[PDB]
Parts: structure tokens; C-alpha cells; sequence
């Protein structure tokens, strides 16, 4: 759901949608993520190690 | 490269501006080409 459940009913949405919206929260549309989803989503995997 | 994309058609907002123009000119063709 993401940020939606702090107001009430939580809505089912895939994760790749969620942080793709947080890109819209800094000033760049989804073009940054999906055009680089393989690498971009892989870095967070290594950052946690 | 994008993941999750699905094939979908994109409509043209300019398309309705041209569909209403072809019908009018089709009638005149038969009135002058044959003779
Ligand atoms: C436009 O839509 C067409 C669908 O009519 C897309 O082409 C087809 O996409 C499917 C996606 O699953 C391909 O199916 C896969 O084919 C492989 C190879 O045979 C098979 O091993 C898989 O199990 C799966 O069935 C299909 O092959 C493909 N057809 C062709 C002719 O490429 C197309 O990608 C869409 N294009 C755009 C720009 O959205
Ligand atoms: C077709 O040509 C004839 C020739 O005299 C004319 O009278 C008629 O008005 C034309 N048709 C149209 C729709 O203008």
C-alpha cells in the first residue's frame, strides 16, 4: 500500500509502483526508475548488505 | 527495457480533426472523373 494506510484502508499496489512515486517526490518522473529498474533496484539489494 | 509494460494502442487527438474531412470530398470525385 505504501503511504496510504496512515489515513485508513490500505490499497493493494505492487512495490515497483510505490518508490516510483517517490521519484515523483523529488522532481523526476518514472523515467528514471523503469528505464533502469534492473540496476536501480539491484543497488538497494547491495546497500543493505 | 522497461518491466511490466503491456501492449496498448495510443489514440491521436489530431485524428478526430481529419475523419470529418474525407467524406465531403469523396462525392465530388465521381462527378468529374467519369466524364
Ligand atoms: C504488442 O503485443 C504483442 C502481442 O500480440 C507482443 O508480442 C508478443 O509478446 C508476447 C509476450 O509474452 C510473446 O510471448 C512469448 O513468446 C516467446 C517466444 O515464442 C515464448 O517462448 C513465451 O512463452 C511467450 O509466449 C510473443 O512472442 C510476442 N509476439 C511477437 C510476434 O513478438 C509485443 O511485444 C507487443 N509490442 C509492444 C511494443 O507492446
Ligand atoms: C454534380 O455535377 C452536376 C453537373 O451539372 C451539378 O449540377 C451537381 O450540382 C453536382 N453535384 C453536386 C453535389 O454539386
Amino acid at each position: 500500500s505504501g503511504w496510504t494506510f496512515g489515513a485508513g484502508a490500505a490499497l493493494q499496489i505492487p512495490f515497483a509502483m510505490q518508490m516510483a512515486y517517490r521519484f515523483n517526490g523529488i522532481g523526476v518522473t518514472q523515467n528514471v526508475l523503469y528505464e533502469n529498474q534492473k540496476l536501480i533496484a539491484n543497488q538497494f539489494n547491495s546497500a543493505i548488505g | 527495457v522497461v518491466i511490466g509494460i503491456v501492449n496498448n494502442t495510443v489514440y491521436d487527438p489530431l485524428q478526430p480533426e481529419l475523419d470529418s474531412f474525407k467524406e465531403e470530398l469523396d462525392k465530388y470525385f465521381k462527378n468529374h472523373t467519369s466524364p
